């Protein structure tokens, strides 16, 4: 129950309605520029209506603002062995006379070949010349014909999901909420929208913090044991020998069992040499488990610690080391969201209980108030500095809000109002100062803080002594004179014995 | 291209006998007339008539259509082998289904090689197969007493030949090995193959197979064949001009006797003789057209197979409902020791977890059970809302909440920027007095050594080397007073010497 970085939204664009037992109802189109704020707080979109004394909010809360990557394309890589088959004939029949009768091999020229089955996979039929005669088993003294077929298979059943991408632009995770009761979480990226949920599209604008060194690198992830790594890989389509991506396949239905159609492979991977009467082949493929620059889950490439994050999209995240900073902002675009206004005033009165927390800090000071209301309106607690909004419930309850102060005493007055009952409240308390957190070994940060307070760090008077001295204008002077006198006589009385310890080294022992 | 011994028969009897002959050459002459089907029908099916009406053997239809092992003629079909004395074809059984192959309308009899052996199906007189193949439908077309050759169908392509037997020990190792290629097939036609405690609806699948003669055949996926012509002692069958095959005694004597006219291939081996003769050829012939005999070289050991074919078959596939999931953890609890939470896991070890604090985040060390996670020291004050998400081993994803109590107005720093703006608690309240006393003592004994300098100035010792440079500067300044004297004196003298005129 809190808010921060109010924008007051935009009015005069709403179109009012009427019907169905009050509940005026409305539709709005517009824009906003909510600030990014630190991960843990929220920025809201307080709405208003010209006639009705009610309001509804729209708050955006950020949890992780990591440095996830983009996605040019995706594909599935299966591990493949090599298999071969061969058939030997003799030059006695009317089917073959000398090698391949035409210029190029067509179809298969024979049956029983392991290319008409379902699990055979891609093949490359070929013909060659081998030994022939009495010593080999032919009745003709001419070289015999050998027909060979090579293919790949996938015993076991591992399957790799690959997404080639070199953008590495900052991103974030947010928990958007509709005014009425809805809550849904999704992840925007710095430059692209996040699709329409119910008429609200929120996009992020970062600062494009360049990494130190990151060439073409792809996040590979097994789909059985969930082991993630970063390895070089080629773009979708063409397969260059040397890196992962030679058995390119797109559907995880024909990837485990490689089919003739559905995906593309290259040649020169199942190369076959012919023996005197048979054919045996050895694979030149390299498994993805060891190719080049194969990292693991924890890595320290450049100045970023690439840990593993548990999300739904882009399950590889960067992280800074100490604090760092990214200066970005959201831009809400709402098209046809509908909101309902009670159009009935109600009683609303309360007072605060206590304030406590920081000085100018990274979290502000918490103020706790108690309210007694007979509606479901939204409060508009405003003051000289920040202003906050929340949701009040039926009956008597208590709520906490965050207000950012600047000095070591609070005596201001607020103007709390909910629905139609503008009134006055008060504040009182004492606050302390806590600086920016330091760095401690053993902690691996995973967030990009988007704001750090600096420039107001100097010692101050009228508080350097309020716990050192009394309290009063003349008391200050009296205490100063007393503290000045308290030690002068003691210091200047030891002069008599100072020589007793000073002249020992310069006189007789 | 199919004519082996002679042309196609005609036949006249409505129900003849087909006497059984003893000569092997006579047998091979008989096969080409399509009489094995008739013998299989008249013996058991009770049907009266003859199949293969003036069509011979080459006109028998095949389901593969364009396929190998058919352009030649020396290959032996399973029916010919059965009539030659190998294993008897099993009778039709009601537990064997028909593969949905080609159109069956108009056909009268077909056969299929199964896992146990070979089976055959047909109908009685006046009935034919339907378009699907469940029952024999009565048709008036098949009532003229003549059945053409195309009404007999054969499924798949096969070659069968005599084989050399092997010990059982070398066979069992095959059956296990072939079972490691497909960890999906569990039961084929009611014959157990594995243990999957579950079946599915059978579906057709086309595979190759190899027959050894010891058990329920062998399934083939990858193998290297080798055709061998051989033709050692008995591979030639032949006939005479017009009359047909020669007598059994002539065949027996020809291999051992002398002058026997024939092809040069048979001449070079039989022991033929030459001389003056006339048009009295004694069953002259040649070598029958066939590629030869096949061997198989599966990974080491080799074996000559009894039959070798490629056809469709009925089989099932394994099915498993693995979707069960686990949930999240089992009674995990969150502690708070000092400046950081401490996760506890009971079900298994921790693979990776991401702790989300009030305004920070951190990653677990991972590896142990009671892992310890530390945040940045300095800002963990107040009441937090610790929220953890992560995944354990063996595929479980768990989330948890919780909180603890942390110092509210306590910072506890020794000497940094955190205190000079906060003199009110500053951890130990009675600590600012130490700073005040020390700073005032240093201030007094940091000014006492200023009056000594003021009364005894330390620069006068350096006031003895600066006047040296001043003396050099003065000497330089007074140096110029001599040149303006000497040069002017010389110029004045020269002028005076030349001023007399
Ligand atoms: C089909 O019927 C014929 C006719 O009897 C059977 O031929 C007999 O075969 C046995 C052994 O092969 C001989 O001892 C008999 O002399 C044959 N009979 C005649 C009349 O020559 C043949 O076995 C039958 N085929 C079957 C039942 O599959
Ligand atoms: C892998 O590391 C080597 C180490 O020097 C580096 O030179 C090379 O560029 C890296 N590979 C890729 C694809 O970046
Ligand atoms: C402030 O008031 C709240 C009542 O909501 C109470 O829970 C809390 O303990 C109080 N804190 C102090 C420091 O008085
Ligand atoms: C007002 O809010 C309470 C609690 O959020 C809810 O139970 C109630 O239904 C709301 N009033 C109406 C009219 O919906
Ligand atoms: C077959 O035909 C011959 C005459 O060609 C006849 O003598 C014989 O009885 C017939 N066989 C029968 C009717 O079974």
């Amino acid at each position: 129950e809190s808010c921060d970085e109010m924008v007051h939204a935009d009015s005069k664009l709403v179109s009012c309605r009427q019907g169905s037992g009050n509940m005026k109802e409305c539709v709005t189109t517009g824009r906003a520029l909510l600030p990014a704020v630190n991960p843990g707080q929220e920025a809201c979109l307080h709405f208003t209506a010209p006639g009705s004394p009610d309001s509804k909010c729209l708050k955006i809360k950020v949890k992780r603002i990591n440095l996830k990557c983009k996605k040019s394309s995706s594909y599935f890589v299966p591990d493949a062995r090599s298999r071969c088959t061969s058939v030997r004939r003799c030059r006695w029949a009317g089917d073959c006379q000398s090698g391949c009768p035409p210029h190029s091999t067509s179809n298969s020229f024979s049956d029983d070949w392991a290319g008409k089955m379902d699990r055979a996979g891609l093949g490359f039929s070929g013909c060659s010349d081998g030994c022939g005669g009495a010593a080999c088993g032919c009745f003709n003294a001419a070289p015999s014909c050998i027909f060979w077929r090579k293919w790949v298979e996938n015993p076991h059943g591992i399957i790799w999901k690959v997404s080639p991408c070199a953008a590495w632009v900052p991103s974030a995770v947010i928990e958007l909420t509709m005014p009425s009761g809805e809550v849904r979480t999704f992840h925007p990226m710095s430059g692209i929208p996040t699709q329409v949920f119910k008429g609200v599209s929120v996009t992020y604008l970062g600062s494009d913090m360049e990494v130190s060194g990151l060439t073409d690198l792809c996040e590979i992830e097994e789909l059985k044991s969930k082991k993630l790594a970063l390895a070089p890989c080629n773009q979708a389509g063409m397969g260059v020998v040397g890196k992962v991506g030679e058995i390119q396949c797109s559907s995880e239905e024909s990837a485990r069992t490689i089919k003739k159609d559905g995906c593309i492979w290259n040649a020169d991977l199942v190369g076959i040499e012919l023996r005197v009467d048979d054919a045996v082949c050895y694979s030149k493929i390299t498994s993805v488990e060891a190719v080049a620059n194969y990292s693991a889950i924890p890595t320290t490439i450049g100045g970023l610690r690439f840990e593993r994050s548990h999300d739904s999209l882009g399950k590889i995240s960067g992280s800074p080391l100490d604090i760092t900073a990214i200066r970005g902002s959201f831009s809400v675009n709402y098209r046809g969201l509908r909101l309902s206004l009670s159009e009935i005033t109600a009683t609303c009165t309360g007072e605060v209980t206590n304030v406590s927390g920081c000085y100018s800090c990274m979290t502000g000071a918490k103020v706790s108030i108690k309210l007694h209301s007979s509606k479901n309106s939204t409060a508009h607690v405003r003051c000289k500095g920040d202003e906050t909004a929340f949701s009040v419930l039926e009956g008597v309850h208590s709520y906490t809000v965050s207000l950012s102060f600047d000095h070591a005493v609070v005596d201001e007055q607020c103007q709390l109002n909910c629905g139609g009952h503008e009134s006055q409240v008060t504040l009182k308390g004492n606050l302390i100062f806590l600086d920016v957190p330091k760095f401690v070994d053993g902690s691996y940060m995973q967030t990009y803080h988007s704001s750090v307070p600096t420039g107001a760090n100097i010692p101050s008077p009228t508080d350097w002594l309020n716990a050192l001295f009394g309290n009063g204008l003349s008391r200050w002077i009296l205490g100063v004179i007393g503290v000045l006198l308290g030690g002068l006589a003691l210091f200047f009385l030891i002069m008599s014995l100072f020589k007793l310890g000073t002249k020992q080294v310069f006189r007789s022992r | 291209s199919g004519p082996i011994i002679c042309a196609g028969p005609i036949h006249s009897n409505k129900s003849a006998n087909i006497p059984h002959l003893l000569g092997y050459s006579e047998k091979i002459c008989q096969i080409d007339r399509l009489i094995h089907v008739s013998s299989w029908l008249r013996n058991h099916s009770q049907f009266q008539g003859y199949v293969g009406q003036r069509g011979g053997r080459s006109q028998v239809s095949y389901y593969p259509a364009e396929n190998s092992y058919s352009r030649w003629s020396g290959l032996l079909s399973p029916c010919d082998a059965d009539w030659l004395g190998m294993l008897v074809v099993k009778k039709a059984k009601g537990s064997d289904m028909i593969v949905p192959g080609p159109s069956y309308k108009g056909k009268v009899f077909f056969e299929r090689p199964t896992f146990d052996g070979y089976v055959g199906w047909g109908c009685s007189s006046g009935k034919s197969r339907t378009e699907s193949g469940e029952l024999c439908s009565s048709d008036s077309g098949t009532s003229s007493g003549l059945l053409p050759s195309d009404r007999v169908l054969w499924i798949g392509d096969v070659a069968c030949q005599p084989m050399t037997p092997i010990p059982e020990e070398t066979f069992l190792e095959l059956k296990s090995f072939s079972q490691s290629e497909f960890p999906d097939i569990c039961k084929i036609d009611g014959v157990v193959f594995n243990q999957c405690e579950g079946e599915s609806l059978p579906q057709p699948f086309d595979v190759a197979w190899m027959d050894v003669g010891h058990s329920h055949k062998i399934i083939m996926r990858e193998h290297k064949t080798k055709w061998v012509q051989e033709s050692s002692s008995k591979d030639f069958v032949c006939y005479k001009a017009g009359t047909g095959p020669c007598s059994e005694s002539e065949e027996k004597t020809c291999k051992t006797s002398g002058s026997c006219r024939g092809d040069m291939q048979f001449c070079k081996v039989a022991g033929c003789e030459h001389g003056e003769e006339a048009s009295e050829a004694k069953c002259r012939c040649s070598l029958v057209h066939k590629p030869g005999e096949v061997v198989v070289s599966y990974g080491g050991m080799r074996v000559r197979p009894k039959c070798y074919g490629f056809s469709r078959m009925m089989a099932t596939l394994e099915v498993n409902p693995p979707e069960q999931r686990t949930g999240q953890c089992t009674g995990c609890h969150l502690e708070c020791i000092n400046g950081g939470v401490r996760l506890i896991t009971l079900t298994s070890e921790l693979k990776s977890a991401t702790v989300c604090a009030s305004h920070f985040c951190s990653s677990a060390t991972s590896g142990k059970k009671s892992t310890e996670i530390q945040f940045h020291s300095g800002s963990l004050v107040g009441r937090t809302a610790i929220h953890v998400k992560g995944a354990l081993v063996d595929g479980t994803e768990f989330t948890f909440e919780g909180s603890c109590m942390f110092p509210d107005g306590c910072d506890a720093v020794d000497c940094t920027f955190c205190r000079e703006f906060l003199k009110n608690p500053q951890c130990y309240p009675a600590k600012k007095w130490l700073f005040i006393i020390i700073v005032i003592l240093l201030g007094y004994a940091g000014l006492m050594l200023l009056t000594n300098v003021l009364k005894a100035i330390g620069i006068w010792g350096s006031w003895v080397i600066a006047p040296v440079k001043l003396i050099f500067a003065i000497i330089k300044k007074l140096m110029r007073t001599v040149s303006c004297l000497m040069g002017k004196l010389m110029d004045r003298g020269r002028q005076v010497i030349h001023e007399e005129i």
